[PDB]
RNA sequence: AGUGAUCUAGAAAG
RNA sequence: AAGCAGCUUUACAGAUCAAUGGCGGAGGGAGGUCAACAUCAAGAACUGUGGGCCUUUUAUUGCCUAUAGAACUUAUAACGAACAUGGUUCUUGCCUUUUACCAGAAC
């Protein structure tokens, strides 16, 4: 399946696995440990998830957007990607710097990359009054992850970086939020998402890099993309809450 | 585990777990009873030939058949003996 | 093979189901002195006949046994090969 | 043993660099 | 389950246990899986795979000795022809007296006196009644014999080695020396103990062997992994092939062999991996087909390991002893000292 | 509610039985002619097609099967209609 | 075409022949063939003239039928449909 | 004479 | 399988152009990243309806029997060939305390 068919349904692209049929497999015998170790930890998490299913309920009429859609206050357009996440990444810090200053904490500045620091050394009672708490933090650094995938976006589109670049940066990006982002300091089940995407990248690159040799350019990002997703279907009620 | 070999879990061991094989790993009297049934058993082996002859190609009667079956005995006894 | 706290090589691993241990066993019923040993029980056989080789297989589930030997030839070559050919791979029909 | 997508020696099909062909 | 599955065969011990025999380790995997699912619902400990043994001779009894509880019996044992045997493990000849007579004379070779003097066919097993006239009459052999002849049952189900069952042997009665006092209808009781020690004393006399069960194995596995198949067939103990079919317009190989029972625990996972799932076989005891097991049962010193499988040559030691503390007849072992007069015993030491 | 899905897949209530093509009356109405009972056991070899061989056969006698999924009825899987033991269904296999 | 393939449908019920002759056979139909031909067992018989016997087992020859009675049970037989 | 079995991972407040 | 006779008839031409019956016509088709409502895990497990039935009159439900139709989902059992998070309890791990967590279970 899905190639002995010559009909069917339209699946969403993150529900293409296309990585997953590789690590249901025995690898090849030749490659090293790490890589090994991912193949046997990508399965783990496969067979957790056979083993434990989460059935939908029938009753789940309200779904968000459309129930926004229903009202004056929500209107449709249609507008390019980019232009869509430009959008969000100004909405978004609006949102923390208003919080922050109805806070009266303006002795905080956020970066437009979505960093907070303060703009000076603060006194004890400045330091409890502005003691903000994960809520804001992995709002603030899933905004950071964001804001990222859509400036590589908007490098390619200003003409700075070509395609392959592109490609490679956004698969670099997912692979690398552990370092680039700092989420897991609020959220340390995140972890979960890290180590798979590490696990992806190691076979992913040995399956990639066989007779190529080292150096960047693999851009294959769709598995670590939809570790990112299905991270955030889990964390959107928790955030919401 | 595997084949019987390795810990419960990685998890709390403080190691990871790895196995790996050690390759450093004169007759006696109850003897002579069969010497004896022999030749006991030869004078029947005569007589179960005779009996058989009789009973298949030479006689109706079983009295007919077992006094001549027991004329081969009766002279093979004292021949052997 | 989680269930039994079994891993073959290449699979995954888990913390056991039944993390308890029965140390008071002492019975004679499994003792070297009666057991026959003549091949190893591999791991392997403790999932592929799991009800037969455990002494106690709580939880497991029944395991998909055989399919029929495949068969599939492939037509390796670009155009020369037909459709319908006697692959090389394929013993000769002898009898007439 | 070589590869019958494009000719070359040692690698597979699935891990060949040139396009498949018919 | 001795009801829903027809051919599983379930007794209990005289330990306590109870002893399922299947067809095979798929079989005893079911059968084991509706216990603990279905009908019992209880957790249930096993053993590892066993087999059924059977005991038997190599040649005939060095000594036709009296045995005695003032009555007496004396047998001895022989094996019987291999001949014989394929055709009886087959439930067929060549029970009519003189047709089963024109056989055994005629097929099998057999002297008419012994021809004639055939008592029972019993599980692969004969009884023979070559009693002298001299000391007993037939008419007065021949009140005993519906209970002489259960008392050679019970010597058959049940042997001296391992209290497994006998196979080939034919049974040879020398004399039963019966008392002219006692009234019979209590000797009844009296005999079939002493024809179960009597038949004992004969198969312990006659070099004993004991006899192990072999599969046949079909093979079907793609022509170029031969090599594995073969490879496999020489780690396992005793197994080998002999025939290779090739199987007409497909990749397939038909390979036709044998493995012993007790060697045959996971062979099909073991072959199974090793091809890749391009082999499979199956595993089938429907020609009957039992082997002598190497070494020598009486060997009182060979070499056995505490956890590794024994070496070749006490094989036949390692398996009776291990039967027979795991039955609870047991360090010492089967001897003749067991049912035989302790000077006899010591004599037939010293003569050997 | 008396369950058996625990143990095998079988049909508890008389309205569901499925309906014959034929009438079967007139089956049971030929019953007491013993010329017009043929027994037939189908065997044969591992995996040979003989519970499929039987499923051609169930499919055509009957009008509606409740137990045909779409998968079935297109012939993506098959039936395994007398394969009705929970385990058999596991297995793959038949087994009684 | 269909008669022929019910009195085969018949074999193993008790039917009636009336014959060209006035005679009449009752009883268990055997053996029928494509011809009309039939054998009965057990079989109630019955002269032109009314008088009746009995007898083991019969053969007739197919052109001397002149009708056949069949169990009404048959009506619903497969061979009727469609 | 050599088959394999490979835990982790950081931030806040106190 | 075509040459001829029966069924079907329709591009037609008739008797009829009346009395009939057959099939259509008395608010069209294809689509929508539109909406609402109903429904989707159960004796392998479906609803309506005619006759009979325990609730003291069997009502509408549960039972017997006759009969018409069941869309989607499902047997290497699930709407989804995909795969997240949270709560409670228990047992672990790291462990100076809580959050944040280690990873197995049950609900
Ligand atoms: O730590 P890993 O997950 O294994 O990945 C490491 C690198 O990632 P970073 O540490 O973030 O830089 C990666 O480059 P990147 O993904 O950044 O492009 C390299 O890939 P390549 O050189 O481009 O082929 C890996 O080399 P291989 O060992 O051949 O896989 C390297 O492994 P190593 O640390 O054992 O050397
Ligand atoms: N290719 C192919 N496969 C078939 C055919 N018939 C059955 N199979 C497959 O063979 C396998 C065995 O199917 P079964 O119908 O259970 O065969 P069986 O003879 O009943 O085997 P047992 O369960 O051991 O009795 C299944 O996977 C079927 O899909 C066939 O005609 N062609
Ligand atoms: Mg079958
Ligand atoms: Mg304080
Ligand atoms: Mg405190
Ligand atoms: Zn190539």
């Amino acid at each position: 399946f899905p190639f002995n068919r010559t009909k069917g349904k339209m699946v969403r692209a993150q529900d293409v696995a296309l990585a997953k049929k590789w690590f249901l497999q025995h690898p090849d015998e030749e490659y090293p440990v790490k890589v090994k170790v991912s193949y046997q930890k990508l399965l783990k998490n496969y067979v957790l998830n056979e083993l434990h299913p989460t059935l939908p309920t029938n009753h789940n009429k309200t779904k968000l957007l459309k129930s926004l859609k229903n009202t004056k206050y929500f209107q449709q357009t249609t507008i390019d990607w980019v232009e869509a996440g430009l959008q969000l990444c100004r909405q978004g810090h609006n949102m923390l710097n208003l919080l922050i200053h109805r806070k009266g904490l303006t002795y905080l500045h956020l970066d437009y990359n979505f960093n907070l620091k303060p703009t000076k050394t603060l006194t004890t009672k400045e330091r409890k009054k502005s003691r903000l708490g994960n809520s804001f933090h992995l709002m603030r650094e899933l905004l950071k992850m964001m804001k990222l995938i859509v400036d590589t976006h908007v490098q390619f589109r200003l003409g700075n970086v070509d395609a392959f670049q592109l490609a490679d940066g956004i698969h670099y990006i997912l692979n690398h939020i552990g370092q680039l982002t700092g989420i897991y300091r609020y959220k340390y089940k995140v972890m979960h998402q890290i180590r798979a995407c590490k696990d992806l990248k190691h076979i992913i690159y040995y399956k990639f890099n066989k007779n190529l040799g080292k150096g960047p350019g693999c851009g294959f990002w769709q598995p670590a993309w939809r570790v990112w997703l299905n991270f955030l279907r889990g964390t959107i009620p928790l955030l919401e809450r | 585990s595997y084949n019987g070999i390795g810990l419960k879990s990685a998890k709390g061991s403080s190691t990871s777990g790895h196995v790996q094989r050690s390759l450093a790993s004169r007759p006696l009297a109850v003897q002579k009873q069969i010497e004896t049934h022999m030749e006991k058993r030869e004078i029947e082996v005569q007589v179960s030939e005779l009996r058989d002859r009789l009973e298949e190609e030479e006689t109706l009667s079983e009295e007919q058949i077992d006094k001549k079956c027991e004329a081969l005995r009766a002279k093979l006894t004292n021949e052997w003996q | 093979g989680k269930a039994l706290n079994n891993a073959i090589p290449g699979g995954p691993k888990f913390e056991p189901l039944y993390p308890r241990e029965e140390e008071e066993d002492y019975n004679e019923f499994n003792s070297i002195d009666r057991v026959i040993f003549r091949v190893p029980i591999r791991s392997e056989y403790k999932v592929a006949f799991p009800h037969l080789y455990n002494s106690r297989p709580r939880s497991v589930r029944i395991p998909w046994y055989n399919n029929p030997v495949s068969c599939i030839i492939q037509n390796d070559e670009e155009y020369d090969t037909p459709a319908l050919f006697f692959d090389p791979s394929l013993n000769p029909i002898p009898h007439f | 043993s070589f590869c019958r997508n494009c000719g070359e020696a040692g690698h597979k099909e699935k891990d060949c660099m040139e396009k498949p062909r018919k | 389950i001795s009801k829903y599955y027809p051919g599983v065969i379930i007794k209990v011990e005289e330990s306590g246990e109870h002893v399922i025999l299947g067809n095979g380790e798929l079989y005893m995997d079911c059968l084991l899986y509706d216990l603990r699912a279905s009908y019992a619902k209880i957790e249930i400990k096993i053993s590892d795979p066993l087999t059924v043994f059977s005991e038997s001779c190599s040649n005939e009894s060095f000594a036709s000795i009296p045995v005695s509880n003032g009555l007496s019996i004396s047998v001895a044992a022989e094996p019987m022809d291999s001949k014989m045997i394929q055709d009886l493990s087959r439930n067929t000849l060549g029970d009519n007296p003189r047709k089963l007579s024109k056989i055994l004379r005629t097929e099998y070779g057999w002297d008419s006196l012994a021809s004639r003097n055939v008592w029972s066919f019993y599980n692969g097993n004969v009884l023979i009644n070559d009693t002298l006239p001299d000391e007993i009459s037939p008419e007065l052999l021949s009140k005993y014999k519906e209970q002489i002849i259960q008392g050679f049952y019970w010597a058959v189900k049940e042997g001296p080695l391992a209290e497994e069952p006998i196979y080939g042997v034919q049974y040879k009665l020398l004399s039963i020396s019966v008392p002219s006092d006692v009234n019979i209808d209590v000797m009844k009781s009296q005999i079939i103990p002493l024809m179960k020690k009597a038949c004992y004393v004969g198969l312990l006399t006659a070099i004993p062997i004991l006899l192990e069960p072999i599969y046949e194995v079909d093979i079907t596995v793609h022509a170029p992994l031969l090599p594995i198949v073969e490879e496999l067939m020489k780690k396992r103990r005793g197994s080998r092939i002999y025939k290779t079919i090739k199987v007409a317009g497909t990749p397939l190989l038909e390979v036709r062999g044998q493995v012993p029972v007790i060697e045959s625990a996971g062979f099909e996972t073991d072959l199974r991996l090793s091809t890749n799932g391009l082999g499979m076989c199956q595993l089938y005891f429907w020609h009957k087909i039992w082997r002598k097991v190497p070494g020598d049962v009486l060997d009182k010193d060979a070499f056995i390991p505490k956890l590794k499988p024994a070496p070749i040559n006490s094989l036949s030691r390692d398996f009776v002893m291990k039967t027979r503390r795991r039955k609870g007849i047991s360090n010492d072992g089967p001897t003749l000292e067991k049912y035989i007069s302790a000077e006899l015993y010591a004599q037939l030491r010293e003569n050997g | 509610r008396t369950k058996l899905q625990e143990h095998t897949i079988f049909t508890q209530l008389k309205k569901n039985i499925p309906k014959t093509r034929y009438n079967r009356d007139y089956m049971l109405s030929m019953a007491n002619i013993p010329e017009r009972i043929i027994n037939v056991g189908v065997i044969g070899p591992l995996h040979s097609g003989k519970t499929s061989l039987m499923d051609l056969l169930v499919i055509d006698s009957h009008k509606r099967i409740p137990d045909m999924s779409k998968n079935v009825e297109l012939g993506w899987k098959p039936l395994r209609y007398l394969d009705n033991l929970k385990q058999e269904i596991d297995r793959g296999l038949s087994i009684k | 075409g269909i008669p022929v393939k019910l009195l085969n449908e018949a074999q193993g019920h008790i039917v009636s022949l009336e014959l060209t002759t006035g005679a009449t056979y009752r009883g268990k139909l055997v053996e029928s063939e494509d011809s009309m031909n039939v054998q009965l067992r057990d079989v109630i018989a019955t002269e032109p003239q009314g008088a009746v016997t009995h007898m083991d087992q019969i053969f007739v020859r197919g052109s001397q039928i002149k009708f056949i009675v069949v169990p009404d049970l048959l009506k619903n037989a497969p061979l009727f449909k469609k």
